[PDB]
RNA sequence: GCGGUAAUUCCAGCUCCAAUAGCGUAUAUUAAAGUUGUUGCAGUUAAAAAGCUCGUAGUUGAACUUUGGGCCCGGUUGGCCG
RNA sequence: AGGGGAUCGAAGAUGAUCAGAUACCGUCGUAGUCUUAACCAUAAACUAUGCCGACUAGGGAUCGGGUGGUGUUUUUUUAAUGACCCACUCGGCACCUUACGAGAAAUCAAAGUCUUUGGGUUCUGGGGGGAGUAUGGUCGCAAGGCUGAAACUUAAAGGAAUU
RNA sequence: AUUGACCCUU
């Protein structure tokens, strides 16, 4: 039967949305369909951050940080545990954690 | 709604549309295309004479197990072969 | 000994109810099956059939049996219960308790003439469960009941004489069948009619009257 | 409904919906039966005498048994400005 | 308290520390407050009652 | 698109009864509407209406009770005899007591009860109860 | 609500609601009487104008169209009919 | 048997047939 | 109907007004709600305490209607509530369901908590939903304390109150109780019997 | 509605109740009827003469302020047009995308659009040859529209 | 579905049951079949909504025109009345 | 059939893995992937939900238009406009809640207003296979598309749920 | 990283 309401992606009027590649296996998967998600991180991993900054020329040096949005297939995102299968009730929970 | 047409004067679309859809019927079909006269081995009929010819040791389906002999025969007004069960208890010495 | 506990079952036992009547006419939500049979000493309680049911475990299949039992009264009263117990007595037990607990009241009517007593129902009724319906249709005197022997008994434990049925769906799921059957001759009083367009003075309910001598 | 000579049959006429005016079943467990007290000029309710309402599970279900409620009391009079027929 | 438990001495405790009070009271009236709305809507009722309106803009 | 104004009537009529209103709105206000209406008035089956003139083609507002069990309309009008006035409204008729089949005869609209009465017959229209 | 007077709703009611779905269906536009500084020229202009009007006196283009209703220029003085 | 591989395997047989019947005639 | 002394006093009206029981819910609104009258800027409402006043008078002509004290129950699962309804009860009979509400207290016979009552008196629906939802079994009729975005279903009797503030809860109760004691005609206290009670802490919550 | 599109909008004109009306027009009937002769020669189909009457005039309709509409007012003086202005619209349109087309052989959208006009106007004109305003065996051509038009 | 060494189903004996000068079997057809559906089926997932739109035949198609008030007479009823 | 031909890459090459591995994995790589002209006419072409119309619950959000608010940013802290904020309104893509109801259920504001059965209309289905086959027709360069059986065979296939 | 299979009826 139908599992989800959705159809387990996000069309309501579209018809067809472009794909992307999963990050992890290059599957073509439509956009909506994609588990994306914005990771932000410290170029100095958060351990070097002393060691970078005493050993750094400038001080109170800004220290960037790296910006990218990983898509992922459905098959990738389970494996990763980016996402989990859950209970029948609260499938139909959208709000993040 | 309800898919048919309701008008009044829709009697011609309904009339066709039953025809056209009667033919989904299996007795309806064979009877309207005479299958039984053309391609039924009995042609129709209720009984038919025929001419023993050779022993069949038909194997039952599961879960059964029962091999003697059923009698192939040649119908005598169609000339086609057709395999009969024999159908009681030692009854194949009769049939031979 | 019956020691109710339920202001209606104590209002019963003391004798301040003598009939069905108030206990429908007001709507009282009967639990005590002590109720039913003192108010309907007459009802004549009886199994449909009884059916096995299976839930798998690691060990085997648990088998229990589900009884369907039909308790009705010469006139005007049916109940129906379905009850599944680890014993076929238990479970016909407990399926005539439940069957006296769910009794309701029937509108038998007439076909036409009002000439006798009311031998039919008073309108087309219908009832739904799973995908079995019975509709129930008023018919002439002398028709008898036009019914499958399932719902045959219920109407003849109903009371009424000459009546038509009409049955849709898979029919050979007795449950279903009994319960949508059930349901119809159910409706038949909670359909309005011009007989039935007066207004009453609506009168107070007999736990309201009798509060006092209650338990509380 | 009666026979041909009188003669009163059809067991336990029922009450109807002060509201929606159709039958309360005999199983109808959702319905109500309001009691409103009668106060006689002095403060104080006459006891044994009120004004019923039979208001029916379906019209409670829908939400409505509040303003079905206050058109009735403002219709028998014992409400003064709180429902209004003209929406 | 621990909950669970309650016996006499609990209850009798409970009421006679729910009698008494701390006699300091620091919430001496300013006289009340209401909007342009709630005035209106007392004006509608018709009564006589001392209060100070003020607007609260959205 | 709209295709009879009177099935939307009477659906409009039915919807509200079952919801409990004691009132619905109904556009756009036939004469067969109209007299529909008032067979079923006469007959206490809903009450007061009241026509709203709007100059295009009117509206009606009816007054309900809690009497109407259902109000339909028979599309298409068939041609009904008196021989079939009797298979009509035992088929969709819940009782031979109450309840009534309207028709426009040639005599105008009335219940299967006038039209055996004034002997005319015609097109049936719908059924009250 | 259950019972309620369709045939005498409220005038808030009647005027939230909109143009085509009131018991009897009207026109929420008006017409104005718009003078322009200097010539007097009371000329009725449509509220929803759809043109450029502009009296017969001079260059005085009264309203502008717009999506709904006609904008009316900067100096002039408009009053409801 | 899949669906699509059985509607292939008929594909097949379908030239296959055409194919014989064209040189037998 | 009333004998024409039933109407707002100006006391009680400074009761209510200071006790922010007009004080409604926000621009969210259930469509059975007309007690709104002039919706405040920013949001909230101002519930027409004229209406809330007579039906809290019409809520305990019901209750004084029920004859026998004890068989009325109110019912609080809030916590603003759970005293006030524990004063009710000890005010008059209406026995109090404070805390927790245990699921067949109106079915499930054996049950020791087991009510059997001809009225049910809720602070809030939303919060008592299992009472209303376990009325609708037995016939009880409902009493409730309900706000402009309160749950309407199946509560006969609405009193349309502020259930977001603690004083218009405390307040309401206490309304309703001395209503139904005036009513019931044990409160002779119709103008001067002794008379001074503003005297001591209605404000003692936790 | 919509018949060629899937628009379900609702938006129209809200006639006023009044016939007799609208209480503040002191002009007279004959002055609205030369003006909607003078509009007409100056060559303004009876939809903007109705638009600049209402428009810059006061004129809440010109049927309640004469006693007929603007399209009977130019047939009874001479001024209807040889064909209705409605599907003169439609077959300028169909003009306009045909030209259009011609250019953009790839334009399958154009090529859908104009099968839609031209169908709207084979309706139009099949009701107007049976209501007898267009006369019989008149004929929708797109070789000789652009010359029809003007 | 029965029968693989303890067969209420085979082959028999005894007993019993149904119809009975009749009973069984084969085929066809009717009811059951609301499994042909006008009454009266179904089409999200069980079979089944054309990929989508245009469009002729066909089917269907908003409201409106004379409505309402006064006197008698064949003919029916628990008939005012035994 | 021209052009284009970076990348990826049915076929193929090749290295692993493997009992085998003409598979998954790895590195290449023709056709193709892009385009012009002409064909094809299929997809789980799906929302597996035909279109037109009417009515039936509550709620918030959102997109397009409009209407009313000396409500907020600067010309101008002293009309405009804009962008926001409120209240509606019409029309969309949807969503949350509940069951008046419907359903076999999953679930559905439509899959409701259908044994209280009729608003208009088009198409399709009648147990599972054989079989989308054979044959005839027609379209296509072809691949194939549309139309489309029967003999024969079979008691289950199948749906939704439960432990 | 590899993990193929396990007769009929009951």
């Amino acid at each position: 039967p139908k599992k989800r309401a959705s159809n387990g992606r996000n069309k309501k009027g579209r018809g067809h949305v472009k794909p992307v590649r999963c990050v992890n296996c290059s599957k073509s998967i439509p956009k909506d369909k994609a588990i994306k998600r914005m990771a932000i991180r410290n170029i100095v991993e958060a351990a070097a951050v002393r060691d970078l900054s005493e050993a750094s020329v400038y001080p109170e040096y800004a220290l960037p940080k790296t910006y990218n949005k990983l898509h992922y297939c459905v098959s990738c995102a389970i494996h990763a545990r980016i996402v989990r299968v859950r209970s029948r009730e609260d499938r139909k929970n959208r709000a993040p954690p | 709604g309800k898919g048919k047409p309701r008008g009044l004067n829709s009697a011609r679309k309904l009339r066709v549309h039953r025809r056209n859809n009667r033919w989904a019927e299996n007795n309806y079909k064979k009877r309207l295309l005479g299958t039984a006269f053309k391609s039924s081995p009995f042609g129709g009929s209720s009984h038919a004479k025929g001419i023993v010819l050779e022993k069949l040791g038909i194997e039952s389906k599961q879960p059964n197990s029962a091999i003697r002999k059923c009698v192939r025969v040649q119908l005598i007004k169609n000339g086609k072969k057709v395999t009969a069960f024999v159908p009681n208890d030692g009854c194949l010495n009769f049939v031979d | 000994g019956w020691v109710p506990v339920t202001k209606l079952g104590r209002l019963v036992k003391a004798g301040k109810i003598t009939t069905i009547e108030e206990i429908f006419l007001h709507s009282l939500p009967v639990k005590e099956f002590q109720i039913i049979d003192t108010l309907l000493p007459g009802l004549q309680d009886e199994v449909m059939n009884i059916k096995p049911v299976q839930k798998q475990t690691r060990a085997g299949q648990r088998t229990r049996f589900k009884a369907v039992v039909v308790v009705g009264d010469s006139n005007g009263h049916v109940g129906l219960g379905i009850k599944t117990a680890k014993e076929v007595a238990g479970a016909i037990r407990a399926g005539i308790i439940i069957a006296k607990l769910s009794v309701i009241p029937i509108r038998r009517g007439y076909w036409g003439t009002n000439l006798g007593q009311p031998h039919s129902l008073a309108t087309k009724t219908t009832g739904k469960c799973g995908s079995v319906t019975v509709r129930l249709i008023p018919a002439p005197r002398g028709s008898g009941i036009v019914a499958s022997p399932a719902v045959k008994k219920l109407l003849q434990l109903a009371g009424v004489e000459d009546v038509y049925t009409q049955s849709n769906g898979k029919t050979r799921t007795l449950e279903n069948t009994l319960k949508a059957a059930f349901v119809a001759i159910g409706n038949t009083y909670g359909f309005l009619t011009p007989n039935l367009w007066a207004e009453q003075p609506l009168p107070v309910s007999p736990l309201d009257i009798y509060s006092d001598e209650a338990s509380a | 409904m009666e026979n041909d000579k009188g003669q009163l049959v059809e067991l336990y006429v029922p009450r109807k919906c002060s509201a929606t005016n159709r039958i309360i079943k005999a199983d109808d467990h959702a319905s109500v039966q309001i009691n409103v007290a009668k106060v006689d000029e002095e403060g104080r309710a006459i006891p044994g005498e009120y004004v019923t309402y039979a208001l029916s599970g379906y019209v409670r279900s829908r939400g409505e048994s509040d303003d079905s409620l206050n058109r009735l009391a403002q219709n028998d009079g014992l409400l003064k400005n709180v429902w209004s027929y003209s929406r | 308290p621990v909950r669970g438990i309650s016996f006499k001495l609990q209850e009798e405790e409970r009421e006679r520390k729910d009698q008494y009070v701390p006699e300091v009271s620091a919430l001496d009236l300013s006289r009340l407050n209401v909007d342009n709305q709630t005035s209106d809507l007392v004006k509608s009722l018709g009564l006589k009652l001392p209060l100070s309106v003020i607007n609260v803009s959205a | 698109t709209r295709s009879s104004v009177l099935a939307d009537a009477l659906n409009a009529i039915n919807n509200a009864e079952k919801t409990g209103k004691r009132q619905v709105l109904i556009r756009p206000s036939s004469k067969v509407i109209i007299k529909f209406l008032q067979v079923m008035q006469k007959h206490g089956y809903i009450g007061e209406f009241e026509y709203i003139d709007d100059h295009r083609s009117g509206k009606i507002v009816v007054q309900l009770n809690g009497r109407l069990n259902k109000c339909g309309v028979i599309s298409p009008r068939f041609n009904v005899k008196i021989g079939d006035i009797e298979k009509w409204t035992a088929n969709l008729l819940p009782a031979r007591q109450f309840g009534y089949v309207i028709l426009t005869t040639s005599a105008g609209i009335m219940d299967h009860e006038e039209a055996r009465r004034k002997h005319v017959s015609g097109k049936i229209l719908g059924f009250v109860y | 609500v259950l019972v309620q007077d369709l045939l005498h709703p409220t005038a808030a009611s009647e005027a939230r609601k909109h143009k085509l779905k009131t018991l009897v269906q009207g026109p929420r536009s008006y017409f104005l009487d718009v003078k322009c500084p200097g010539c007097l020229n009371i000329t009725t202009v449509f509220s929803h104008a759809q043109t450029a009007v502009t009296c017969e006196s001079c260059s005085t283009i009264l309203c502008t169209p717009t999506g709904g209703k006609a904008k009316l220029s900067e100096g002039t003085s408009f009053r409801r009919k | 048997m899949r669906a699509k591989w059985r509607k292939k395997r008929t594909r097949r047989l379908k030239r296959k047939r055409r194919k014989v019947r064209a040189r037998s005639k | 109907s009333l004998p024409a002394t039933f109407d707002l006093t100006p006391e009680d009206a400074q009761l209510l007004l200071a006790a922010n029981t007009h004080l409604g819910a926000r621009n969210v609104q259930v469509h059975q709600e007309p007690y709104v009258f002039n919706a405040r800027p920013d949001g909230v409402h101002v519930i027409n305490v004229g209406k809330t006043w007579e039906k809290l008078v019409l809520a305990a002509r019901i209750i004084a209607a029920i004859p026998n004290p004890e068989d009325v129950v109110a019912i609080s699962s809030r916590t603003f509530g759970q005293r006030a309804v524990l004063k009710f009860a000890a005010h008059t009979g209406a026995t109090p369901i404070a805390g927790r509400f245990t699921p067949g207290s109106f079915t499930n016979y054996i049950t020791r908590s087991f009510k059997e009552p001809r009225l049910v008196i809720v602070t809030d629906p939303r919060s008592d939903a299992q009472a209303i939802k376990e009325a609708s079994y037995v016939n009880i009729p409902v009493i409730a304390l309900t706000d402009l975005d309160s749950p309407s279903e199946f509560v006969d009797v609405a009193i349309p109150c502020n259930n977001r503030g603690k004083h218009s809860i405390g307040l309401i109760w206490y309304l309703l109780a001395r209503e139904v004691l005036r009513l019931r005609g044990a409160l002779v206290d119709r103008t001067q019997p002794w008379s001074i009670m503003p005297d001591l802490y209605f404000y003692r919550d936790p | 509605g919509r018949m060629h599109s899937a628009g379900k909008g609702i938006s129209s004109s809200a006639i006023p109740y009044s016939r007799n009306a609208p209480a503040w027009f002191k002009l007279s009937s004959e002055s609205v009827i030369e003006q909607i002769v003078k509009y007409a020669r100056k060559g303004l189909t009876p939809s903007q003469i109705g638009v600049l009457l209402r428009d810059a005039h006061g004129v809440t309709q010109a049927r309640v302020i004469t006693g007929n509409k603007i399209m009977r007012i130019l047939k009874s003086n001479g001024l209807a047009p040889e064909i209705p202005e409605d599907l003169y619209y439609l077959i300028k349109k169909a003009v306009s995308v045909r030209k259009h087309l011609e250019r953009n052989r790839k334009d399958k959208d154009a090529k859908f659009r104009l099968i839609l006009i031209e169908s709207r106007i084979h309706r139009l004109a099949r009701y107007y040859r049976t209501v007898a305003v267009l006369p019989p065996n008149w004929k929708y051509e797109s070789a000789t529209a652009s010359a029809l038009v003007n």
